[PDB]
């Protein structure tokens, strides 16, 4: 262990070098406590300043210089490179903490400096610094009695030795301590002998000799009689550092210590206090005994709310910075996790898988393997490749000068082995079996309707739902009842919760990149193979650069509307999509707002209602609405219609993620004419007959009324 | 038609903090403390597990941007610290023969354990190759090796998060260490 890689300074100016020496040196200036001084380039330079508190010998300032880092500890405060910092302060290779009763500065592979704050200070050094250091801590050559005190072949007294390692301030001339006259007292009552030679440090007698510590205890007895326990504390530290196990020597009279209610003050407690945040940290630790507050065995520490040491099964859990007292639960969209057993017990609610094609080029599969596809053909977007039950096709078409300028142009749901084909174009035109079909339409369990002017919903009973975006451009989203898990094929991958198998082709091997995978799923053999694209279109135009940057940066802004989803969905792929689109898109605003809409819609699929994100952006999509309609951010149901309120509707029995778009406002309905009128202006419909509002009629021996669009009949 | 030989899973921890876990997921995490790059010491029983790998970012001449790594290859009761350009051995437990083997593979220190081979470029990249036996029973910053990359952001309490910072902050060895802030 830390056999001879330790030096220390304690109590009444007692200095202990690496190799085992002890001597008193009552200096009162700055001193080179240790320094890498036999190397071409120095690694550490730790200096001490020793002063008086009324009469108590203390350390008033430590200045550790290491590898370009300056660390000045004084006045209970720490200065890191000239700036005050709040404990703990951590950086690559460096960490300073208020651990336990001290201030500990560990510069990994360099040094370990403990400073109790008043009098003690201990240095652990790497083994590679042997023979290359010089200072009060010695030379680290391993030979105690022979090489610290020979200044050009002459032996020195500890006063002279400590005076050699002196360093004045720039404008300071500190004197030297004149030798202290003879001592007195000694250990008359025998306290030093009784304790140090007592049971507690038994095995410590086998590692560290107590003679100098006995002398120092007696000498401190000559000083105040509330300060003789410094030497015992130092002997405990040294015995722990050699490897031996010190035992508890403190008694309510022998410098008693106090700890919190659940925390006991121990000598030689395990340094790594298990805490149910990491309740098994103390498993395979490597660090010797350390003194301090500890917990009774079994009840690990609670560092999450600081309720003292708590039983393993009654301490909280943490999710996203939120505290959860054990017993509580939290369900995500996809899974529910209960805080119990000191952990999160997580079960999964069934989750419909979600493929999507955004920007006409980017594809997020069911396994969430985002990849780019710059192709010009019809690609089998998804297909239950056991059978031909359903086959979602997407036609991606090149839209500009560059081969990597693509737009989605159609979504052709083939069905029943090609017997049926629902083809949603990019203008919004919907073709049922290559025949124009307005919306809604409900037949063969297939339901087509527009929740708003921006989206078209193609809901089927076979399991898959298509949600297609037209504004600002053409994007597709696909939802699957999780029953089809690990069965599908096509571009969107086999939906088996594995991102490494998504590129499984029909030949039984995982394909390498996006385009190489896609060129196996082309619909027509005459298509041209997609090509891998490295050239970022962002590099072309500086004005395109600044425009795309200044707008797409709204994604990752922690103060932005999108921040609410940052802690759930990582927005880096979405920001890359926005950059690539806007830079490559001829209609930069269109692709930009398509990217922002895509991010919003994905987050709302995960279950977050991002709202009011179009501040000063994409407002031409606010204004362009059809007359008598209006925008809405949370459209989470069917469209309120006069026919529907009159006689119900199959349309409104479909659950889809809440999309945004243009709809009639609440309290209004659109008649068969499509104009938006309140309920009072739209008629009840009986047998398909327009029965005007507020009109009493006769039918089949009955009297009926049309109140607020609602039909009532009596008799 | 492919031969059916099993292939070793691969975790890659390199650069300023890029990780490619066993299940193929990729992310970036700039951590400064000691982080469990792998272990079998996670389960309803921790003690039927064998090994453990921690890493942390050494600066080699300052306290600034990272310059190298520091690995702690524990194997049962043995231990191997990889730093500064070579290896060490702080074997503390039962003193039998090494359950590891050491080799100088090109510009790499390669340490095998008959089912778990660690390759260290001697500066900053670690590539770990595991047998298919350890599938689903490991954890840390190389995921849990389950061929399910979506949930590889499983923290200490197995609360799968959508954020890299929380997943990294979970696996720090010493809870006293400060959590890394937002990477820049
Ligand atoms: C330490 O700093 C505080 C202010 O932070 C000051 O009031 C005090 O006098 C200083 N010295 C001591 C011994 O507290
Ligand atoms: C330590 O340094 C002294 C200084 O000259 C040298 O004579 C001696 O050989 C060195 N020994 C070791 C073990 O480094
Ligand atoms: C999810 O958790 C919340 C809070 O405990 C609860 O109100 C809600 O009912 C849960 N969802 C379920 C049980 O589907
Ligand atoms: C739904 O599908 C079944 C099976 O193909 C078919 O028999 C039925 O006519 C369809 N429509 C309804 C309303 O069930
Ligand atoms: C493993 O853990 C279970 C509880 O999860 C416990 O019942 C069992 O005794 C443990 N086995 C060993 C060998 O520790
Ligand atoms: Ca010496
Ligand atoms: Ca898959
Ligand atoms: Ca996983």
């Amino acid at each position: 262990a830390h056999n001879g890689r330790v030096c220390s300074t304690w109590g009444d100016f007692h200095y202990k070098t690496f190799d085992g020496d002890v001597f008193r040196f009552p200096g009162l200036c700055n001193y080179v406590f240790s320094e890498h001084c036999r190397a071409a380039y120095e690694d550490f330079n730790v200096q001490l300043r020793r002063g008086l508190v009324g009469s108590r010998p203390v350390v008033t300032r430590v200045v550790i210089k290491a590898q370009g880092l300056v660390l000045e500890a004084s006045n209970g405060s720490v200065l890191i490179n000239g700036q005050r910092e709040e404990l703990p302060y951590s950086r690559t290779g460096l960490l300073v903490e208020q651990s336990g009763d001290y201030i500990k500065v560990s510069i990994r592979l360099v040094l370990t400096f403990l400073w109790n704050g008043e009098d003690s200070a201990l240095l652990e050094l790497d083994p590679k610094y042997a023979n290359q250091t010089c200072g009060l801590c010695g030379d680290f050559n391993g030979l105690p009695a022979f090489n610290e005190f020979y200044a050009h072949n002459a032996r020195l007294t500890p006063l002279q030795f400590g005076n050699l390692q002196k360093l004045d301030g720039p404008t300071e001339q500190c004197p030297d301590p004149l030798p202290l006259p003879a001592g007195n007292c000694t250990d008359e009552e025998g306290i030093c002998h009784r304790t140090l030679l007592g049971p507690a440090f038994a095995e410590c007698h086998a590692l560290v000799d107590s003679t100098a510590y006995l002398a120092a205890c007696a000498q401190d007895l000559c000083r105040c009689p509330t300060c003789p326990c410094a030497t015992f504390v130092e002997y405990s530290r040294q015995c722990a550092h050699a490897g031996g196990q010190p035992r508890n020597w403190r008694c309510p009279e022998l410098c008693p210590r106090t700890c919190p209610l659940n925390m006991q003050h121990q000598e030689c407690g395990s340094p790594c206090t298990d805490t149910c945040s990491n309740p098994q940290r103390a498993q395979l630790c490597e660090d010797h005994c350390v003194d301090g507050c500890f917990c009774p065995p079994g009840t690990v520490l609670d560092d999450i709310t600081h309720s003292g040491c708590l039983p393993l099964g009654q301490c909280p859990c943490t999710h996203g910075g939120r505290t959860y007292s054990p017993g509580t639960s939290f369900n995500t969209t996809c899974s529910s996790c209960t805080c119990s057993g000191g952990l999160w017990q997580c079960q999964d609610l069934p989750c419909p898988g979600t493929c999507s094609v955004q920007g006409g080029a980017h594809i997020s599969t069911y396994d969430e393997k985002l990849y780019d596809l710059h192709g010009d053909c019809s690609y089998v977007l998804s297909k239950k490749c056991a059978d031909s039950s359903f086959t979602v096709l997407a036609e991606l078409r090149k839209c500009g000068l560059t081969d990597n300028e693509n737009c989605l142009k159609a979504v052709t749901l083939s069905l029943d082995g090609g017997d049926t084909a629902i083809r949603v174009q990019a203008d919004g035109g919907v073709f049922l079996n290559s025949i124009y079909t307005q919306l809604p339409l409900s037949a063969a369990n297939i339901t087509l309707f527009t929740p708003s002017s921006f989206f078209i919903v193609v809901q089927t009973g076979l399991g898959l739902q298509l949600l297609v975006q037209l504004v600002p451009l053409m994007q597709v989203f696909v939802r699957l009842d999780p029953a089809h898990q690990g069965q599908m094929c096509g571009l969107c991958g086999n939906f088996n919760q594995n991102q490494a198998d998504d590129f499984t082709a029909l030949s039984g091997v995982v394909e390498a990149t996006g385009a190489a995978f896609a060129n196996t799923w082309k619909a027509q053999a005459a298509c041209a193979n997609a090509r891998n694209s490295f050239e970022d279109p962002c590099s072309l135009s500086v004005e395109n650069e600044n425009y795309a940057r200044h707008w797409c940066s709204r994604l990752t802004d922690p103060n932005s509307a999108f921040s609410r989803c940052h802690s759930i969905i990582n927005p880096k792929p979405f920001h890359s999509n926005c950059m690539f689109d806007t830079c490559n898109c001829e209609r930069s605003e269109d692709c930009l707002c398509a990217a922002l809409s895509s991010y919003v819609h994905a987050c709302a699929a995960k279950g977050v209602q991002l709202s009011d994100w179009r501040d000063g952006v994409c407002t031409k999509y606010m204004q362009n609405c059809p007359k008598s309609q209006r925008y809405a951010y949370v459209v989470d149901a069917c469209q309120p219609t006069c026919r529907g309120l009159s006689e119900a509707d199959v349309t409104c029995s479909v659950s889809f993620v809440p999309v945004d778009g243009c709809t009639c406002p609440a309290g209004t309905f659109l008649n068969d004419a499509g104009a938006c009128v309140p309920a009072q202006e739209c008629p009840c419909y009986a047998h398909g007959t327009v029965l005007a509002p507020g009109e009493v009629v006769h039918d089949e021996g009955a009297v009926c009324s049309c109140t607020g669009g609602k039909l009532s009949c009596l008799g | 038609e492919c031969s059916h030989r099993l292939c070793l899973g691969t975790c890659v921890a390199y650069g300023d903090g890029h990780f490619i876990t066993f299940d193929g997921d990729r992310y970036s995490f700039e951590g400064s403390c000691e982080y469990i790059l792998a272990q079998d010491y996670c389960g309803d029983n921790t003690t039927h597990g064998t090994f453990r790998i921690v890493t942390e970012n050494i600066p080699c001449g300052t306290t600034g941007t990272t310059c190298s790594k520091a690995i702690k290859l524990f194997v049962e009761s043995y231990e191997l610290i990889l730093q500064e350009g070579t290896f060490k051995a702080v074997a503390r437990g039962p003193g039998g023969d090494p359950p590891y083997k050491i080799r100088y593979m090109g510009i790499f220190l390669v340490i095998e354990t008959h089912g778990m081979a660690v390759s260290w470029d001697r500066k900053t990249s670690v590539f770990i190759r595991l047998h298919q036996d350890y599938k689903g029973r490991v954890c840390g910053l190389c995921g849990n090796f389950d061929d399910n990359a979506i949930n590889d952001f499983a923290t200490r309490s197995r609360s799968v998060v959508g954020d890299a910072l929380e997943f990294g902050n979970s696996w720090k060895l010493s809870p006293s260490c400060p959590d890394a802030l937002a990477p820049k």
